[PDB]
RNA sequence: GCAGAGGUUCUAGCUACACCCUCUAUAAAAAACUAAGGACCACACGAG
């Protein structure tokens, strides 16, 4: 939430001023950068479900 | 751009830089208890900005976020009163730069002060390995409710007394308090007030403050030595023990459970650490935090009266 | 205000369970409209939970029973 | 330019009838020490009190000696007497005689009245008696002095503790008044033998000081 | 030569004098060292931190 | 000056450039806070075109570390001056003798823990005497680029601002030389072609000592 | 008991004097001797310059032709000026000098009330034969040290004010020579003033402050 | 923006996660709602 989560920062900046101190993790943009920097290397790395 | 100390795996994924941070130089901060640390106002105002906005909205002072921002930048009288609310029970993490081991990053309860330096309880200036020759600590803030509760139930400076490497305590009195206690617990073979009989420590402190008796003097006093020999019960025994005025004054600071065979010797440094360890072992944690906080006050106060200076002779 | 939490962790032995069982109580005091059973005095909503746990008024079972009762009460209104 | 911040005390945390904690929030900057230390030095060693000064055991003349039937030596007996808190009236000197025989502690209640002498701690033990045939008897001398006159600077000689105060400790911490910067927040913890309450002790110790400065009050 | 210079004025030869506490107003036992020391002010000021 | 110095203080100030050593011997004809005029002797002067020598002292100028570089006169009218002699004390230099700090009365003792392990307690008498208040000259620069859609303006007509901020601004859009600006104040007015006016960085509270304006050939010089 | 009275005031020079308080009972002489010093050093009514406006110079860091001193040096010299005012809490002092030669505090035009106690205090030196200087000095009362920062036109300079007439207070306790008593101590206080406040009234004010403060915790 | 349109303000302000209001052809009566573009390399410095 603090460092890099585009849907986490803009959510908790509204949650705090609202009155409730909640959290939503999202997933860091740096990981979405590492995924691209490995996918563009000819190596297919994905996530299961 | 993947491997090495510059790659993602060690620069942008593990060590993400964080918001709600800060930095400043260190100061002695002696008065604050070991569960609280100083904080400049001009820093705590910027750290807790969203909380201030929310509290202003609750008060109705600001209709929108824009007005709240304007009044925060005004730094008027109302904003400080609001800041003294969101700071009440909100721990912050005082993090040293090269945190080698677990005790490097601890929690503290803020106490707003003027100036521009972060204060620090002296007894925790050993676990940090933090000097005062211009060192720089970084202040972080926990935001979520779980984080606030965690920085209270695990990270408060009163929660990690014993280091994880070994059972020995990590808040051992370090430089001035130990010298003051050592100068307190001694004996000169001839000082004014030698061989007298004293009613108790309540009277010894008065007989020393008046100047009628020197700090070191072999005398005879009576002491209520409390014993925990009965399981869960405190047995009170009182015997006319022979000791110095300085040692007798030191008796009132120690809790009741501990015996009298600890504050009677010369009281170097290892003796003080062992005294703290025994207090923790046989009295718990709550009556050891108070004892370790009171011992620093006594040590400083009686190392200031000593005038322990170094001269060529 | 509480500085030493050793009294609380005797009620909840893990002291990792203590934080998780106090966060729910603090949430039920911040978002939820419920009132603290301990007499509140100037304290924030995050140490009131620890104060309640110290008194033995709250543990991992009591709050679950209370939320089950809330569920039953909601079922009553469903008719 | 002569406007001075006069304090307004917030609470008086009275623990018991002999312990208290007086405090003053704004006070004045650098005035906390100037008031607390002055009060400590005036009341710790100068007060119109009264206590014992000298005892004479009818059987023992030499200080390093012991009697029979008592588990407390006269080294310990004389130590139990200087703590005995007694208040008298305008009379500046009176002799107290203690006469009791029987197994059991000789509490302060067994002291002969001898007139208008008042004792604040009847349960104050003096010397526990272990022999039924043993009989203890002595004479207690009291005076209306000041301070604490040790016997080393002066027939048994026992240190006289006239001043009713037993312990004094002041502190000073920052107490900002709202926007105004923090100054001094005096806090005083008094402990008294029991003749007079701590509040009366302070309100009599301040009278002496404020009455000393009577020729320099503009 | 330092001792001779000290004796040239009035100050005690050993170089330590009896200070007095400011708050209490009492005396300091074990007289302490006093004198004049050259003290630079390093430029690592706190206003830039 | 250092109350106790090695003896190499009269050789670091002179040999460096901070001071202004006189290259000719004579007498001081007219001293001032910004210039010193020395009338040379007869022997030390050339037979023709000798005249007299003038030194110009550098007043407050920013240094590479944002500290003041100032020259103060060290002589008075009529005082003879010999060859190779200091007569202009530089920054951190007294009487042509290196002087970096200020001697202070120091007592070694623990004082209630306020000097715990390396801390240094300082009396109010130090601040009152202003024995350590240093100057810090700092430089700011506003640039008017030539972007697309039109160049930016330097004018003082700032939209969506109050009348308070423009009080410290003249007609041409430049702060008055001598104003006391603080954090967040507006220094020079630059409006981007649709509010980009330079502002003092937060915390800085100083007085403008001088303003120098550079103009490119071809564009018109404004009034200021 | 006994009562201390202001028995003797003697002045060794124009700056500092030695007050005396003859009868005091043992221990007091060391309590008053510290109370009356801590009070004296921290709160006394003194007057010091606060705002200096020179005719031609805009800001502090600007040299003025014909003056040897930098304007900053002139301000720092003026901060140490020792003057006392009688009736009005605020006053404006005008200095007008011309011609070569040092200027001194005595060159300031004197009103009915404002009088300078040290007319040898040099402010600035005039070097050029056709140089001149005219400054307005604002002098006011105060208490303690008030920095300039914590307190409109560009041509008005600000100087920190330090209202503190007393510099160095020392006291000692000597045994009295009463013909029939013992343990009676007389007290002597030395007060290195700047020359504005009188000793006896200084002691009286520093004792009235105590008499007001003590009335808090007493009936 | 009920859908379309316009909007007080407190940069800009139907999306950035957005949000609300009044109105019926086009702007004008009103309060409550948010936080922006900054890479690499050399030199010097401080602390552990
Ligand atoms: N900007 C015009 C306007 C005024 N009020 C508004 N409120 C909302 N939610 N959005 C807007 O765009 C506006
Ligand atoms: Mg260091």
């Amino acid at each position: 939430v603090k460092s890099d989560d585009v849907n986490g920062r803009t959510k908790m900046y509204k949650n705090i001023v609202d009155g409730n101190h909640q959290m939503e993790p999202g997933m860091p943009e740096s990981f979405n950068v590492l995924l691209k920097e490995i996918r563009s290397l000819g190596i297919n790395i994905e996530l299961e479900d | 751009m993947i491997k090495g100390k510059q790659g993602r795996f060690r620069q942008n994924l593990l060590g993400k830089r964080v918001d709600y941070s800060g930095r400043s130089v260190i100061t002695v901060g002696p008065y604050l208890r070991l569960h609280q640390c100083g904080l400049p106002k001009k820093m705590a105002l910027e750290l807790f900005k969203p909380f201030i906005y929310g509290k202003l909205e609750l008060r109705g002072l600001a209709t929108t976020i824009k007005a709240a921002k304007k009044m925060v930048e005004r730094e008027e009288a109302v904003v400080w009163d609001i800041l003294d609310e969101v700071i009440r029970e909100h721990p912050v993490l005082l993090n040293r730069a090269p945190t080698l081991h677990r005790l490097g990053i601890q929690a503290f309860e803020p106490v707003l002060i003027e100036g521009k330096a972060i204060q620090l309880h002296p007894l925790v200036c050993a676990a940090y390995n933090a000097d005062f020759d211009g060192d720089q600590m970084a202040v972080h803030v926990p935001l979520t409710l779980e984080a606030q509760l965690e920085a209270r139930a695990l990270m408060m400076s009163t929660n990690n007394i014993l280091s994880p490497a070994n059972g020995e305590p990590i808040i051992v009195p370090s430089q001035d308090v130990v010298l003051g206690l050592y100068y307190m617990t001694r004996d000169c073979v001839n000082a004014k007030g030698e061989g007298m009989v004293l009613t108790g420590p309540k009277e010894a402190e008065r007989l020393y403050r008046s100047g009628l008796a020197s700090l070191h003097a072999r005398v005879k006093v009576r002491i209520t030595e409390y014993e925990k020999d009965a399981n869960g019960e405190l047995v009170a025994k009182t015997s006319l023990k022979d000791t110095t005025v300085g040692r007798a004054i030191l008796w009132m600071i120690v809790p009741k459970g501990l015996p009298y065979s600890i504050v009677n010797q010369a009281l170097g440094k290892k003796a003080i650490s062992k005294m703290l360890n025994t207090c923790y072992r046989i009295l718990g944690l709550k009556p050891t935090v108070i004892f370790a906080d009171q011992i620093m006050y006594t040590g400083f106060a009686y190392a200031a009266r000593s005038g322990a200076s170094v001269g060529i002779d | 205000a509480r500085v030493t939490v050793q009294d609380a962790v005797e009620k909840i032995g893990n002291r990792f369970d203590l934080v998780l069982v106090a966060a729910r109580r603090a949430r039920q005091m911040q978002v939820g409209g419920k009132d603290p059973l301990v007499p509140e005095e100037n304290d924030k909503t995050t140490v009131i939970a620890l104060r309640e746990i110290e008194e033995g008024l709250i543990n991992n079972q009591i709050l679950d029973v209370r939320e089950r009762q809330e569920q039953q009460e909601q079922e009553a209104a469903e008719l | 330019v002569t406007e001075f911040l006069k304090p307004r005390l917030v609470d008086i945390e009275q623990v018991s009838s002999t312990h208290a904690k007086v405090t003053l929030e704004p006070l004045e900057r650098g005035f906390g020490h100037t008031l607390g230390n002055a009060l400590r030095r005036i009341l710790l060693s100068s007060m119109p009190g009264c206590a014992v000064t000298e005892v004479e055991i009818d059987g023992v003349l030499h200080e390093y000696s012991t009697k029979e039937g008592v588990q407390e030596d006269i080294l310990e007996i004389l130590l139990n007497l200087k703590g005995l808190a007694v208040r008298v009236q305008g009379k500046d000197e009176v002799i107290l005689t203690l006469n009791k025989s029987g197994i059991g502690p000789v509490t302060a209640a067994d002291i002969t009245h001898d007139g208008d002498v008042e004792i604040v701690k009847p349960q104050h033990v003096i010397c526990h008696l272990t022999d039924e045939n043993a009989s203890i008897s002595m004479r207690i001398k009291v005076q209306r002095g000041r301070g604490y006159v040790p016997a080393s600077t002066r027939r048994l000689l026992v240190d006289a503790c006239y001043s009713p105060v037993e312990r004094i400790a002041y502190n000073v911490e920052a107490a900002r008044v709202e926007q105004r910067t923090d100054l001094d927040k005096l806090v005083i913890e008094m402990e008294t033998n029991g003749t007079i309450d701590p509040e009366e002790a302070i309100r009599r110790a301040a009278t002496i000081l404020a009455e000393q400065l009577e020729a320099f009050v503009d | 030569e330092i001792k001779e210079l000290l004796k040239l004025g009035d100050l005690p030869t050993s170089g330590q004098i009896r200070l007095y506490d400011g708050r209490t107003g009492e005396q300091f036992e074990r007289p302490v060292t006093v004198g004049y020391m050259y003290m630079l002010k390093l430029n690592h000021l706190v206003d830039d931190k | 000056k250092p109350l106790v110095g090695t003896g190499m203080e009269r050789a670091v100030a002179v040999d460096s450039g901070v001071t202004a050593v006189a290259k000719r011997g004579g007498v001081v004809q007219y001293v001032d806070a910004s210039r010193i005029v020395i009338k040379v002797n007869e022997d030390e002067m050339y037979p023709g075109e000798a005249g007299i020598d003038i030194y110009n002292l550098t007043k407050y100028t920013r240094s590479n570390q944002n500290t003041c570089i100032n020259q103060m006169p060290c002589v008075s009218l009529g005082e003879p001056v010999e060859r190779g002699d200091v007569l202009a004390d530089g920054p951190s230099t007294d009487l042509g003798e290196l002087a970096l700090g200020q001697n202070m009365r120091v007592a070694f003792m623990p004082w209630n823990g306020y000097n715990f392990e390396d801390s240094i307690l300082v009396s109010e008498r130090v601040v009152q005497e202003d024995r350590f208040t240093t100057i810090h000259i700092q430089e700011l620069a506003c640039v008017s680029r030539d972007t697309k859609l039109g160049p930016e303006e330097i004018t003082a007509d700032i939209p969506n601002v109050g009348e308070a901020a423009l009080s410290k601004l003249d007609e041409s859009g430049i702060v008055y030389i001598g104003a006391e600006v603080t954090g967040g104040d507006i220094l020079v007015g630059k409006v981007t072609p649709k509010d980009s006016s330079l502002r003092v960085p937060n915390g800085v509270s100083g007085t403008v000592i001088d303003v120098q304006v550079f103009t490119r050939d071809g564009v018109e010089k404004d009034k200021r």
